[PDB]
């Protein structure tokens, strides 16, 4: 996260770290949506152009963390993966359209003050909150700058959703209805963005109607980090909710 | 666990459940003009 | 750099 600040303890209890077994390194962020399901970006797992193709045995998910590098004894919980599900139409060849994946944990995780699931949006919550100008929040342990520069603890930054025409005109990449972009404009005087290491993490919003936090997006891609005239792109979770519900209904329990 | 899952989702033990606000959530709420 | 985690999780 660029231009963010230290998160408070327990501020994003659904934050998940995707951790590589060997070598042991931070791979991506992710989020806890129930006691046994984690949501992340497909490209964190599968990306042929860079010979990236992780299976359930190559990774671990660490939940309830705050510090990036410590083993937070008696606080964090580490889980092994049972199965990884990538969206069948994830387009890694062209623009990362439908950049979403679900991960089923081997055993349910117990909730605590530091581990708690985020909600998935329903049609009306998405309709009501996904508007230009409205701010959401991104968290992660990714780089603090485009060319480090690594935080000691979880970082957070609040960013406004940007009008679609503006998102489209900032890049040569073909944008789809399954993505939205966020970030401040060159003339807004505020900045901030996700960066390497933050992908797969959650973009959340707090409903003013029922005071619950909802995951509206998944950090997907960007060109550089916190560059003027450029914006971060996020997978539109609600547009892909039917697929999510489908996987959990069929392979759940 | 798919939208209609976890009756308790999105309510943080250390914040909403105790009625405490984090340092910057007001910034989000103040941006949602024409909701409240 | 990362602190080592318990062996239990690596087997
Ligand atoms: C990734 O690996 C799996 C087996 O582990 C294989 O079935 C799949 O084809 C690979 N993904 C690619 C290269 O498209």
């Amino acid at each position: 996260i660029v231009e963010g600040s230290d998160a408070e303890i327990g501020m994003s209890p659904w934050q998940v770290m995707l951790f590589r077994k060997s070598p042991q390194e931070l791979l991506c962020g992710a989020s806890l949506i129930s006691d046994r399901w984690v949501l992340t970006a497909a490209h964190c797992l599968l990306y042929p152009p860079w010979d990236k193709n992780f299976t359930e045995n190559d990774l671990l998910v660490r939940i309830g963390k705050h510090s990036r590098t410590r083993y937070e004894r008696n606080i964090e919980k580490i889980s092994m993966l049972e199965k990884i599900y990538i969206h069948p139409r994830y387009n890694w060849r062209e623009n990362l359209d439908r950049d979403i994946a679900l991960m089923k944990l081997k055993k349910p995780v117990a909730f605590s003050d530091y581990i708690h699931p985020v909600c998935l949006p329903d049609r009306e919550t998405a309709a009501s909150l996904l508007q230009a100008g409205y701010k959401g929040r991104v968290t992660g342990w990714g780089n603090l700058k485009e060319t480090w520069g690594q935080p000691s603890v979880l970082q957070v930054v609040n960013l406004p959703i940007v009008e679609r025409p503006v998102c489209k005109d900032s890049t040569r990449i073909r944008i789809t209805d399954n993505m939205f972009c966020a970030g401040y404009k060159p003339d807004e005087g505020k900045r901030g963005d996700a960066c390497e290491g933050d992908s797969g993490g959650p973009f959340v919003m707090k409903s003013p109607f029922n005071n619950r936090w909802y995951q509206m997006g998944i950090v997907s891609w960007g060109e550089g980090c916190d560059r003027d005239g450029k914006y971060g792109f996020y997978t539109h979770v609600f547009r892909l909710k039917k697929w999510i519900q489908k996987v959990i209904d069929q392979f759940g329990e | 666990t798919f939208g209609s899952g976890e009756a308790d989702c999105g309510l943080r033990p250390l914040f909403e459940k105790k009625s405490l606000e984090d340092k910057t959530e007001r910034e989000l709420l103040e941006s949602y003009i024409d909701g409240r | 750099d990362f602190e080592e985690i318990p062996e239990e999780y690596l087997q």
